């Protein structure tokens, strides 16, 4: 319980790689919203024992460590982190000022050891959270940072309707997918059957034809993620204006 | 457009040889279906005909039929194998 030494140290060194890729972001962030409303974004951490298989475990805390500390440096506005899998969990709310601490914190809580990655339970749950918080006070942000991989356990329609709902709950979603480029397969090589007729030979598409969210951005190595973000966020701001 | 259970599934050779890229799959798909997705991935002139196995049962119905019989980590990528199947005497 006092172990969290353990998780202060561990952000800190994460700190010391991430600092001037945070500045960039930051920058780069700053050029494009200039071209009195409050933002609300929120940070979702996929905490599923797959990013572990798939190697994106530093990725998740980088993207986390590089995005939160950027959008702190920039004062935009308040920052929630989410973790989901199995269950979803509030590790940071929206009123609560984000942290070096509140980094640790999350450390020490994402173990990547849930045995479901139930995206569409997550989706439903932070619309009520977003909610909640859009009549206390504004434009609203979700990122979500995980493999992207294994999404379909909960049914297909049910996933693309969760996504579809957070649309009209007027929620900008944007999906960080993480591919490590060592990793056996990336995500833009796993292929998808349609099938068509008796006996017939089966059409072979890409994983990614279906993948349920239309905003995302690949993401293989970190130093990439403040030119690559920071492009992407230009559609969430036009669209607010 | 359906809300059944899809995953991730990875062919591969009795001497446990991959054979393509990971795929997509519904759960109830079948022994006849996984061998027209096999056909694609050998791209031989005449296929053989093929029994698939995962976790030494063999996928007789249903892949979904099959996993209801295990206790399986859904997080993890399904090995499924293939084997010719055999041919009898005279
Ligand atoms: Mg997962």
């Amino acid at each position: 319980p006092e172990e969290e030494k353990v998780a202060a140290e561990m952000w800190q060194s994460y700190l010391i790689l991430t600092a001037p890729l945070s500045q960039r972001l930051c920058e780069e962030l700053r050029l494009i919203l200039e071209g009195k409303r409050q933002y609300q974004i929120c940070l979702a951490i996929d905490d599923s024992s797959s990013m572990v298989d798939n190697h994106t475990k530093q990725l998740a805390f980088e993207s986390l460590a590089v995005i939160g500390n950027a959008l702190t440096l920039l004062e935009v506005g308040q920052i929630a982190v989410c973790s989901f899998g199995e269950s979803v969990k509030l590790l940071h709310p929206f009123h609560e000022q984000f942290s070096d601490y509140s980094g640790s914190q999350i450390l020490r809580l994402c173990k990547f050891q849930q045995k479901k990655t139930k995206i569409a339970q997550f989706l439903e749950s932070v619309a009520n959270m977003f909610a909640a918080a859009q009549q206390l006070s504004t434009a609203q942000l979700l990122l979500v940072v995980s493999d992207g991989r294994g999404l379909f356990l909960e049914g297909k329609e049910r996933v693309l309707a969760a996504v579809q709902a957070a649309r009209n709950a007027n929620i900008f979603v944007i999906f960080v997918v993480l591919d490590n480029p060592s990793s056996r397969d990336s995500i833009l090589d796993i292929k998808v059957p349609i099938f068509k007729g008796p006996g017939e030979m089966p059409e072979i598409r890409s994983y990614m034809e279906e993948f349920p969210f239309p905003y995302y951005i690949i993401l293989r190595d970190v130093n990439a993620l403040p030119e690559t973000l920071s492009d992407a966020l230009r559609q969430w701001f036009e669209l607010v204006t | 457009a359906r809300d059944v259970q899809r995953l991730l599934v990875q062919f591969q050779d009795e001497g446990g040889q991959l054979l393509g890229s990971p795929f997509d799959v519904p759960v109830d798909i079948t022994p006849d279906r996984l061998q027209l997705v096999c056909n694609a991935l050998l791209a031989q002139e005449d296929p053989l005909p093929l029994a698939f196995f995962v976790h030494d049962a063999e996928i007789v119905s249903s892949l979904g039929k099959t996993l209801e019989s295990q206790a399986v980590e859904t997080e993890k990528v399904l090995d499924i194998i293939y084997q010719p199947q055999a041919i009898f005497r005279v």
